[PDB]
DNA sequence: CCCTCCCCTAC
């Protein structure tokens, strides 16, 4: 709820307790989506907007233009402190299949193990896919369970919030001449161009910080930053794969035919 | 002097020669010899 | 200690700056550091390496 | 003195409440001396007879659109047309909502949206070679770079 | 024909309710901008205003009329005063028959170019209106309709066409029809849109 | 067109048209393909009213449909209005011609590189703290001129150049000399003939013609830029 | 021939309210570019009935065009070397519109190629 | 006829009171109901009194007001400023289908709620209101009703 | 359709 502490406190204090926005047991999208969707409550009263705003991001959960780190889990994972191998979290398996290959790669007791979910056959355990974000952003055909993460991370926390007021949320989620087409595809793609060339100038001014150098060998230096804390990283490998691909609208042939 | 006086001094003494319309004069040719012979430099796939 | 003092997510060196510093750090991999402190020319290299740890080790502090 | 009344003219009663009683009053009868907006859909589409119910508890969920409000009762009784419409020839009509204000315009045109009694700290980082990205090991990777830092300022001396 | 002409229709009104506003002072000239392009391919560079509510005011003026159009033969702006609820001037868009149904874009907007410029050129010649409490109206003159008893039924509505056929119903109120000075105009003469054009002071 | 000078004389000794760049004027950033088109058609009438009587060269901008980086392809053969597909038939180049954003246009044997100016405008955004010992048109003119004396036309790389520009042959590494140097959508104008190694090189400073709308007329007789400013 | 150019320019200010340019005579009367100035500039005489606003530009040396807005205070006119009606606009704001125009035979400078169809 | 035009002017007069009573300070709003009814069918909201008292009193004097309709021929509702005693404004309303007195009763209810709505804002407890029947002054002539045989004239004054 | 095991938040 809303807490003012003062009658002079003009704004109020979004002050919550135990629910999704203040624990850490599950991603920092469902924590800003419950947040807006509780200030929308609160504050306008209005069951419609709240609607509008949650079938647009569950629209775009389920295209794909989503930030890829706002769905990262962390949890602490204490590796010798389980009663068995089959009762290990999420987290062991990508901790234990990281050792396989080098045990090196051993994190220190009570740490936060990020992974992801990602789309399997009939059946497939949650323990069973549980990628890592390296292993995510280095898979070829990989792409994020919209179906897992939408209702499992972001329908029940909602259906419980709106349902102590009596709507119910899982309703919501069901439901050679040519200058026009040409014209559209050259749009998109110096759109895609320029936010390309955006992010690397982005990342080749925060490189600045180690090299003190501006010209060539920068955007060389910078181009091997794979800070998984950041999310111009994301974007910039989402990029990548957009720029890389598309090959057939990339070509002599536009749709102009010449 | 106002601008009526100016369209007097212009415009009544107008010469309207040299404009047959029939016989245009030909623009001076200016070629580019890079059009066709190889090779542009800038041309990428 | 940061762990114990706030609360955040994953409680790694460029995690915590940018939380209590509010400084973007770059992370290079194993293998990259040693490819640059490998190179025996790009003298820009070397100093991305060493500007690298010594500012690891100023944000300790 | 004020608006005069007129040649022949004549009084009611004095209503039973003022400003200052007015809430005190209705508390009193079994009503909320102020009653806070529910929960409503300003989309009369998006309604779909979504508050049911919920374990037994029956939720109130209307609209504020002029199809869902109910019109002015008269003694109780919704006083409403029954018989169908006669269109007559040659009408004519006016909108009804009102445009912005001049002022409104302009004010969003403006905005254009000597004692030691510390300790001595120091810190410690390493650079290892590694080979081919292993995370390397204090066993077969040795030690190239022994970065230390001083905090200057609990360092006496 | 319903085609074309309800896109041809809805660009001349937008430009013809921009110039009103700008030309009589109804909104400060600054919130105005010359353009070409306000969804639509505009025949000028007409001044449009860049007010967010009042773009959408129009747009559902425009929208209400065009759906209306049907029983609609003229379309008036008037021009109220604010100290005393008179209408000082008035806009008259006639309707007469609008070859409705029963064509090189080129063309029409060749047409509409005219009939703009003949509204222009009468418009620069009025007086300097003041701001500060001047603002405008819209009434229009329907053939055989009722508007306000479509919500005796309570109406439940399915999707948004209902909703906005409701809330296009409802928006209208029934009204009523010394020195008028009548002052014609250059209408639309191609063949699908036959369009006039009127004026109205004092 | 000889329309408003009158002087038949000399206005038939223009040979041809070169647009450098800028074309239109827009944000891609939020654009559609409607106001686009208009402009294009705007364009287009041009074209279609003025390729009777002169020849055009259009070439490529910062700010125009092509791509963002420095080597940038001719426009397409669409992007124009209809009226134009006789110009388009392959046949027809001598009288129009879309041409990549660096050329070297050999006018009757005088060599003139063309660059629409992102080079220098890319060299410009960054402050340098040296040189001390301010975004004036002799800067600018010093900055093209050390561009020629480098025998590179992109010093800054990483910021106008992109991806495989070339394999182990690159084409902004100067291989030859040209006689005039063209960088346009500049803020002011100014020419300035440099003596490198016993060459000549005449440098052209082209402003834009949205503001300040003049237009230089280059002889190729003597090398001699005069300006026509239009109000 | 001060007939037709009068009526021309009659219908295109007056029943079809457009700005006039003198190209329009030009391509409507097939004449060259001084001949319709000296007819814009006849229309412009014999006025008793003026309901219009004259777009006057000149060309000074140093081949410069300006187009005159004040009417008073016109710059360096001593080097002054023509000056003539651009346009007659019946509104205020100029503004005029450009469209495609067939130019046939209505030309006075052609380039040396042709066009191969 | 006689039928419909009391039933609608029963109506016409109670949202008339209520409008007045809600957009001066007459009583204090957080007293009304501004989400839930509709008067005309039209667009903008109508504010109702909650209070069971208020709203039998005003039915009661609509009722009373009805009832001798012949005999008076002005029913005034003055605003008397606290004291002072002097009414600062007086809204006046002076004295054979369904359809048409409907519409003529939008229409003036209409104008009424468009003529409040742009009114200077006033103090709190500094007003109480007094009906009046009539059996430096600023005038503001309103729509009324026509059609209707029982012709209804809408006016207010101020200061 | 109930159990244990795991996470971690609030007093
Ligand atoms: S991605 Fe984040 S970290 Fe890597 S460079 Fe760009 S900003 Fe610095």
């Amino acid at each position: 709820g809303f807490s003012y502490e003062s009658p002079s406190q003009t704004l109020p204090i979004f002050d919550a307790k135990g629910i999704e926005t203040v624990r850490r047991d599950g991603i920092p999208a469902q924590q800003k989506i419950i947040e807006k969707c509780i200030r929308l409550l609160f504050q306008t009263k209005d069951l419609s907007k709240i609607k509008k705003y949650l079938q647009n991001e569950f629209f775009k959960i389920q295209i794909g233009k989503v930030s890829a780190q706002d769905f990262c889990f962390a949890k602490e994972v204490k590796l010798g402190a389980y009663k068995s191998e089959k009762t290990a979290p999420a987290g062991a398996v990508v901790v234990k299949r990281r050792i396989n290959e080098d045990h090196r790669a051993e994190p220190q007791y009570k740490e936060r193990i990020p992974y992801l979910v990602v789309k399997g056959k009939q059946g497939q355990l949650l323990r069973e896919r549980c990628v890592s974000p390296e292993e995510f952003l280095e898979g070829e055909n990989l792409e994020l369970d919209s179906e897992y993460y939408i209702n499992k991370i972001l329908i029940p926390p909602l259906d419980r919030l709106f349902n102590l007021i009596g709507i119910n949320v899982g309703n919501w989620a069901q439901e050679e001449k040519r200058s026009t087409t040409t014209l559209s595809f050259l749009i998109k793609k110096l759109k895609r161009q320029k936010e390309y060339q955006t992010l690397k100038t982005v990342c080749r001014t925060c490189s600045y910080r180690y090299t003190s150098d501006a010209g060539i060998e920068n955007d060389h230096i910078a181009s091997k930053c794979n800070s998984y804390d950041c999310p111009v990283f994301y974007s910039r490998v989402k990029a990548e794969r957009y720029l890389r691909d598309n090959q057939s609208v990339q070509r002599e042939e536009a749709l102009i035919s010449l | 002097l106002h601008m009526d006086a100016l369209l007097t001094k212009f415009n009544e003494d107008r010469s309207l020669q040299d404009e047959n319309l029939s016989q245009p004069r030909t623009r001076v040719r200016i070629v580019d010899d890079n059009l066709y012979n190889k090779s542009n430099p800038f041309q990428l796939c | 200690a940061l762990r114990s003092d706030v609360n955040l997510t994953q409680y790694t060196i460029e995690s915590a700056a940018f939380n209590i510093l509010h400084k973007r750090l770059p992370h290079f991999s194993f293998e990259s550091l040693t490819n640059m402190w490998n190179a025996k020319k790009s003298t820009t290299e070397l100093k991305t390496v060493l500007n690298y740890w010594l500012s690891r080790a100023q944000i300790n502090i | 003195a004020g608006l005069r009344y007129g040649k022949r003219a004549f009084v009611y009663g004095e209503p039973p409440f003022g400003y200052q009683d007015i809430l005190n009053k209705l508390e009193d009868e079994g009503f909320p001396k102020i009653d806070y907006k529910d929960p409503f859909f300003s989309n009369p589409v998006d309604l779909e007879n979504k508050p049911y119910a919920y374990a037994g508890k029956r939720f109130e969920i209307s609209s504020t659109h002029v199809s869902t409000r109910i019109p002015v009762q008269f003694g109780g009784e919704t006083v409403s047309v029954y018989n169908k419409p006669t269109f007559d020839m040659f009408s004519s009509w006016k909108y009804a909502l009102k445009p912005p204000t001049y002022d409104a315009v302009q004010k969003w045109y403006n905005k254009v949206p000597s004692v030691h009694d510390s300790l001595t700290h120091l810190t410690l980082e390493i650079h290892a070679n590694t080979r081919s990205d292993k995370i390397p090991d204090p066993a077969i990777d040795e030690v190239s770079m022994i970065i230390w830092c001083l905090e200057e300022e609990t360092f006496p001396l | 024909m319903n085609r074309w002409v309800e896109k041809w229709l809805r660009v001349y009104l937008k430009c013809y309710i921009n110039l009103i506003l700008f030309y009589r002072n109804v909104y400060p000239p600054q919130s105005f901008d010359y353009t070409t392009y306000q969804s639509f391919n505009l025949p000028q560079f007409v001044p449009i205003n860049r007010h967010p509510a009042l773009i959408d005011y129009i747009e559902e003026l425009i929208l209400d009329v065009l759906s209306k159009l049907t029983h609609v033969y003229r379309f008036s702006i008037c021009i109220i005063n604010k100290k005393n609820d008179l209408c000082i001037e008035k806009y008259v868009l006639d309707f007469s028959e609008l070859q409705h149904v029963d064509i090189t874009e080129t063309e029409v907007f060749d047409e509409f170019r005219s009939s703009l410029n003949s509204l222009i050129m009468h418009l620069e010649k009025l007086p300097k209106v003041n701001d500060d409490t001047i603002t405008f109206e819209a009434v229009i003159n329907a053939i055989e309709l009722e508007l306000g008893h479509k919500l005796d039924r309570n109406r439940r509505v399915d999707s948004l066409e209902e909703k906005a056929e409701i809330e296009r119903d409802s928006n209208w109120v029934k009204c009523q029809e010394p020195k008028i000075k009548l002052t014609s105009l250059v209408g639309s003469d191609v063949g699908p849109l036959i369009i006039h054009q009127f004026s109205e002071k004092l | 067109m000889g329309r408003i000078n009158n002087k038949i004389d000399d206005i038939s000794l223009i040979g041809r048209l070169l647009i450098c760049g800028n074309s239109v004027d827009f944000d891609i950033k939020s654009v559609n393909k409607d106001e686009l088109m208009i402009s294009l058609t705007e364009f287009s009438k041009f074209l279609h009213n003025i390729l009777p009587s002169i020849s055009v060269d259009i070439m490529p901008g910062t700010n125009d449909p092509s791509d963002k980086s420095l080597p940038q392809q001719p426009f397409h053969k669409s992007l124009f209005d209809k009226s134009l597909e006789s110009y388009f038939n392959g046949s027809n180049k001598e009288i129009l011609n879309l041409v990549t954003n660096p050329y070297e246009f050999s006018y009757n044997g005088v060599d003139v590189l063309a660059v629409s100016g992102k080079n220098i405008n890319d060299i410009c955004k960054y402050v340098i703290p040296s040189n001390d010992n301010k975004d004036d048109i002799e800067h600018r003119l010093d900055l093209m001129e050390c561009t020629m004396k480098w025998q590179n036309i992109a010093p800054t790389a990483p910021d106008t150049l992109w991806c495989y520009p070339y394999t182990d042959k690159d084409p902004f590494v100067l291989d030859k000399w040209p006689h005039v140097y063209i960088v346009a959508n500049q803020p002011y104008f100014g020419t300035r003939v440099v003596e490198i190694g016993g060459k000549n090189i005449k440098i052209i400073s082209v402003p834009e013609f949205s503001s300040t709308g003049m237009i230089i007329l280059l002889d190729l007789e003597t090398l001699e830029a005069e300006t026509v400013k239009i109000d | 021939m001060d007939q037709k150019a009068s009526y021309f320019i009659n219908e295109k200010l007056f029943t079809e309210v457009k700005p006039v340019l003198f190209t329009d005579l030009i391509h409507h009367l097939k004449i060259g570019p001084s001949m319709a100035k000296k007819l814009m500039f006849d229309y412009y005489k014999q006025t008793t009935n003026a309901k219009y606003n004259c777009v006057v530009i000149c060309c000074y040396k140093d081949q410069t065009i300006k187009i005159i807005h004040d009417l008073s205070n016109i710059p360096q006119q001593d080097s002054i070397i023509d000056c003539f009606i651009y346009a007659f606009n019946p509104m205020d704001s100029f503004i005029p519109y450009y469209d495609i125009i067939d130019q046939k035979d209505c030309l006075t400078i052609k380039n040396s190629y042709e066009l191969k169809v």
